[PDB]
RNA sequence: UGGUUCGUGGAGCCAUGGGGGAAUCUGGGCGGACCACCGCCUAAGGCUAAGUACUCCGGGUGACCGAUAGCGCACCAGUAC
RNA sequence: GAGCUAGCCCUGGCCAGGGUGAAGCUGGGGUGAGACCCAGUGGAGGCCCGAACCGGUGGGGGAUGCAAACCCCUCGGAUGA
RNA sequence: GAAUGCCGGCAUGAGUAACGAUAAAGAGGGUGAGAAUCCCUCUCGCCGUAAGCCCAAGGGUUCCUACGCAAUGGUCGUCAGCGUAGGGUUAGGCGGGACCUAAGGUGAAGCCGAAAGGCGUAGCCGAAGGGCAGCCGGUUAAUAUUCCGGCCCUUCCCGCAGGUGCGAUGGGGGGACGCUCUAGGCUAGGGGGACCGGAGCCAUGGACGAGCCCGGCCAGAAGCGCAGGGUGGGAGGUAGGCAAAUCCGCCUCCCAACAAGCUCUGCGUGGUGGGGAAGCCCGUACGGGUGACAACCCCCCGAAGCCAGGGAGCCAAGAAAAGCCUCUAAGCACAACCUGCGGGAACCCGUACCGCAAACCGACACAGGUGGGCGGGUGCAAGAGCACUCAGGCGCGCGGGAGAACCCUCGCCAAGGAACUCUGCAAGUUGGCCCCGUAACUUCGGGAGAAGGGGUGCUCCCUGGGGUGAUGAGCCCCGGGGAGCCGCAGUGAACAGGCUCUGGCGACUGUUUACCAAAAACACAGCUCUCUGCGAACUCGUAAGAGGAGGUAUAGGGAGCGACGCU
């Protein structure tokens, strides 16, 4: 059947990107938490040009 | 007149379509004056706030003239009468000698080629606009302003009118389509005649689809729902209500008057 | 800084085949435009540059057990020389 | 799995 | 209405949203309703070290652990997944 | 978190081939003028058969499966909500 | 020593079930330490509106090649999509950006909110929509509308030559639009050919024959030629298009009413360029040579594609903005703009490979899911259906034997035909087309494919219409009539309704419990009640605000009933 993962580079970027997270206090805290944690990747890596 | 069909299909046996014979050879509209992009959307910034809206034909807005006092004294020739997707009435395309082209909402009896004009001057004829005062008591009228210089707001639906009843210092009394008795300021413009396309009420949609074409989504009964959804939801195999009939939001829907009492508008109203 | 643009030449059975024609092809700085790439190979070889073609070459994911990484991203430019000229330093 | 089936039979 | 031990209690004091609305030393607040007496203070402007809290970081010590323990990680771990 | 799913918005795409034959046109007939009737034309429709396509009726298989909803036969719609 | 305890390790069932579609394999020869499994040849089977090609998304080295087999491969493995190394992705014209605007997002002004923040005309952002200049071949092991060859365009900038009041983010025009059906002429694609060109081939009884087999194009500026799309030309008056206009708009007189004329496309032709089979000979893991001086012509069918902004009809009444044309304002008219010709300048990112799948979404080399374009030939009425088959691609990554029960999937059956059973569940009968022929009832449409029947192949003769051709030969479509032939059987295979009568419920097409319920539930047109005079009622939000609605009682919100008839 159709599963739940339907990859889209634009969606992933607009949805979970560094700039989206930065836009709101909710998201800014996510970066803070991930930084303090020592996460190698703050936001998902969306590729291609 | 109303177009009628033979039952060559079920739902074609009741279906019924407007007569478009008053639609003069001018079916597609007029750029310049209108159209605008019209912005379909069944809801506010976010959430739906009027249920069951959506779908249905794309539209172009015809930006019509609801304040006729710009062109006081300037007459215009009625050039055409065309279909307007965004109202029950039809619209008149008129050419002002000025050059300017406006649409007026098209009254019953309006003929193409006719002369029409607005102002204190203005022969009392079908199509003309006047401040309410100079209009003879008892004449039927439409596109009436509520307060002066604020635009036509009463009687624009197809086949509607108001009748002038009498006067009272600065106000003339109106009898509105609903039957209400209203004091409306003398200085309010209103155009003589009834609205026309009066056979609009006689049309039978005929099937579900037609409803959808006009963007009317299926309306579901409270009875059909559940207690979470509606006061009428549940219980077992059908149910008669079990309380005084209500809206989904709990207010009673048979009888409960809802106009606020202390409206300052009150001292200008005399009926139902 | 013009000997900063051009890094090294590309050595391969394909780069050479551009020596019959006037297409000398070098690795370049990833951030360098066709237009500064011309102005560079001109002054460094005193040659009339007529066509610049550039392409990105993506780095290779190589692994050395447990430790997996990626090589540096490079860029190629293959540059066309006006009729008759040659870049002697590549003619090997 | 996570069910979600209701106890039928 | 909040604060104080104070949950309307005899409920003061200290803050305040609403209404009314003074006075300049013979002026004003308080000492638990209120009044008298006797006393303590001088509101509606602001700044002020130190003593106190903490431990990302550096150092010392341990009737603290010794690789299923001790931090999640003694090992390229907030990694692989 | 609406990359699954529900709805709506904006903008594009898709629907083989067959049937049936409304209005309306044209001619003829009829009448004081009509209504209406015959052809011929016409090509209407949440119209019909039926692929793609969207489904999931009934039965069988499958049940540590090919598969955490599949497969075979059969079946609903398929110019419209 | 226990907590269906926690982590780890190893047992049991067990050499048991399984090894992922029943599309299918056999052999010879290689290579190798080692071959059912790798390479090659021959034979066989399968897909072919694909199981074949080309994109988009997504994936990110999987591409090519060299050397390799510990693991990954459900077996093997000399192979690989795996390991090590190296090589590979070339653009002014394709796509995206130095262009535009949609929903929506953001957001100066401004409004609101304990804070965080929420709204918000202008503007900006925002795309398979608008705008925009490359076609055909040739090369690599791997890239090509990118490199190369030919032919053809686009912008800027600087020049000369000449034309004109030039000239704005501003005005106007245009761009610019629905659904259904469609006409004319073309192209793509396809069939045929006694004509043109070809290596060859007479087999096994017969055939040296207008014999068999293979192939008979593509691109192409200017100029033509043929289709067709756009569009009236004047002169006056002017108060409107938010300044100004000669422009547009509105009046009034002339000439046109025609596509005559201007332009704009499409298609043919075109200077020239390129391609160019079967077969045979070679060595590949494949490509090459020859066939060639290859020929490269005539008919026929013909689009859903092009001319395109074509035409007709209908109601539900069908984006914007910029490029483009034009008008003027500030300015400036030694500027500037336009035409022509020259030289010069033309960036950034993408390009490999998979792409109905072993490379994407499903923990897997997973029988599932996945958007667009091409999708040949024959026959069956047609068709993207169905059977076989071009090109192309595969035999699905365990095999070999055996011929028990039992299961799955399928074929057939004496006599009876539902006696089976909760139920004819299942399976069968029926089945396509053409033509007779059709009842109750009916809202006059329907019920109707009612039911029930007959015809269906092949041969010969006669003959009626078209279509393309000139009024004809041919080639292509529909027909009619008459004799006759064979078989058990003529939609001889494949695809293709069982029917009728009578009740209940729901009017009907529809919708619904993704993953046990598709229904008599929901919806539905329609009927009624009620609310609401517009800063409407109602709804969301603390508010601002927004929906309702740029609607106005024939309107909008709520409730019930649910076509229609009688009530
Ligand atoms: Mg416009
Ligand atoms: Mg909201
Ligand atoms: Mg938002
Ligand atoms: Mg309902
Ligand atoms: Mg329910
Ligand atoms: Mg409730
Ligand atoms: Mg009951
Ligand atoms: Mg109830
Ligand atoms: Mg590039
Ligand atoms: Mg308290
Ligand atoms: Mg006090
Ligand atoms: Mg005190
Ligand atoms: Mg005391
Ligand atoms: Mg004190
Ligand atoms: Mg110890
Ligand atoms: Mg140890
Ligand atoms: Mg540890
Ligand atoms: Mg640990
Ligand atoms: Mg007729
Ligand atoms: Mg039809
Ligand atoms: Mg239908
Ligand atoms: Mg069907
Ligand atoms: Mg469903
Ligand atoms: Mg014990
Ligand atoms: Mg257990
Ligand atoms: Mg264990
Ligand atoms: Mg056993
Ligand atoms: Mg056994
Ligand atoms: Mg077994
Ligand atoms: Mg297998
Ligand atoms: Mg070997
Ligand atoms: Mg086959
Ligand atoms: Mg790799
Ligand atoms: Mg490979
Ligand atoms: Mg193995
Ligand atoms: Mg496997
Ligand atoms: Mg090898
Ligand atoms: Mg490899
Ligand atoms: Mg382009
Ligand atoms: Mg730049
Ligand atoms: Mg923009
Ligand atoms: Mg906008
Ligand atoms: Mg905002
Ligand atoms: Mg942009
Ligand atoms: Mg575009
Ligand atoms: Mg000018
Ligand atoms: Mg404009
Ligand atoms: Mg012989
Ligand atoms: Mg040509
Ligand atoms: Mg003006
Ligand atoms: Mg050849
Ligand atoms: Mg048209
Ligand atoms: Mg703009
Ligand atoms: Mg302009
Ligand atoms: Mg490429
Ligand atoms: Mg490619
Ligand atoms: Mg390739
Ligand atoms: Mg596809
Ligand atoms: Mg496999
Ligand atoms: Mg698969
Ligand atoms: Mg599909
Ligand atoms: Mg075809
Ligand atoms: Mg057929
Ligand atoms: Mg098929
Ligand atoms: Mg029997
Ligand atoms: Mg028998
Ligand atoms: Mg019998
Ligand atoms: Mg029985
Ligand atoms: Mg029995
Ligand atoms: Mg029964
Ligand atoms: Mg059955
Ligand atoms: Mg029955
Ligand atoms: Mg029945
Ligand atoms: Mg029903
Ligand atoms: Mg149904
Ligand atoms: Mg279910
Ligand atoms: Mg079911
Ligand atoms: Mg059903
Ligand atoms: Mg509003
Ligand atoms: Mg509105
Ligand atoms: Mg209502
Ligand atoms: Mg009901
Ligand atoms: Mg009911
Ligand atoms: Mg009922």
């Amino acid at each position: 059947m159709k599963r739940t993962w339907q990859p889209n580079r634009r969606k992933r970027a607009k949805t979970h990107g560094f700039r989206a997270r930065m836009r709101t206090p909710g998201g800014r805290k996510v970066l803070k938490r991930r930084r303090q944690k020592g996460r190698w990747r703050l936001t998902p890596a969306v590729r291609k040009r | 007149a109303v177009k009628k069909f033979k039952p060559y299909t079920p739902s074609r046996r009741f279906m019924t379509v407007a007569d478009f014979s008053e639609i003069t050879k001018t079916e597609p509209e007029k750029s310049l004056v209108k159209p605008l992009k019209k912005t379909g959307g069944r809801n506010n910034q976010g959430r739906i706030t009027v249920r069951f809206r959506g779908g249905g034909h794309k539209r172009l807005y015809r930006i019509i003239d609801f304040k006729r006092w710009d062109k006081v004294g300037i007459p215009a020739k009625v050039a055409a009468i065309e279909y307007d997707p965004n109202r029950s009435a039809r619209i008149a395309l008129l050419h002002y000698v000025d050059g300017e082209k406006r649409y007026i909402i098209a009254p019953d009896g309006l003929q193409v080629g006719q002369q029409v004009v607005a102002g204190p001057d203005a022969p009392i004829q079908v199509g003309n606009a006047l401040p309410l005062r100079f209009i003879p008591v008892g004449t039927v009228v439409h596109a009436v302003e509520l307060e002066p210089k604020k635009g036509a707001k009463l009687a624009r639906a197809a086949g509607t009118s108001a009748q002038i009843q009498g006067r009272e210092g600065d106000y003339v009394i109106l009898r509105l389509p609903s039957g209400e008795l209203r004091k409306v300021h003398g200085e309010c413009y209103a155009t003589v005649g009834a609205v026309g396309n009066a056979d609009h009420k006689n049309i039978v949609l005929g099937k579900a689809g037609r409803s959808r074409w006009l963007g009317r989504r299926p309306h579901v009964r409270g009875a059909a729902m559940n207690p979470v959804d509606h006061p009428h939801g549940g219980g077992e195999g059908r149910a008669p209500r079990g309380r005084p009939p209500a809206s989904p939001w709990g207010w009673q829907t048979k009888g409960l008057k809802t106009r606020k009492r202390r409206k300052p508008s009150s001292r200008f109203i005399i009926a139902r | 800084t013009a000997y900063d643009v051009i890094l090294a030449p590309v050595l391969s059975e394909k780069a050479y085949a551009g020596f019959a024609e006037g297409k000398y092809t070098f690795w370049v700085h990833p951030k360098a435009t066709k237009t500064e790439i011309k102005n560079a190979v001109e002054t460094a070889f005193k040659v009339k540059v007529v066509k610049v073609n550039t392409l990105h070459v993506r780095g290779k994911k190589k692994r050395l057990g447990r430790y997996l990484g990626k090589r540096p991203d490079r860029k190629k430019a293959i540059v066309q020389v006006a009729p008759g000229q040659k870049i002697e330093a590549l003619e090997g | 799995x996570g069910g979600p089936k209701k106890k039928k039979k």
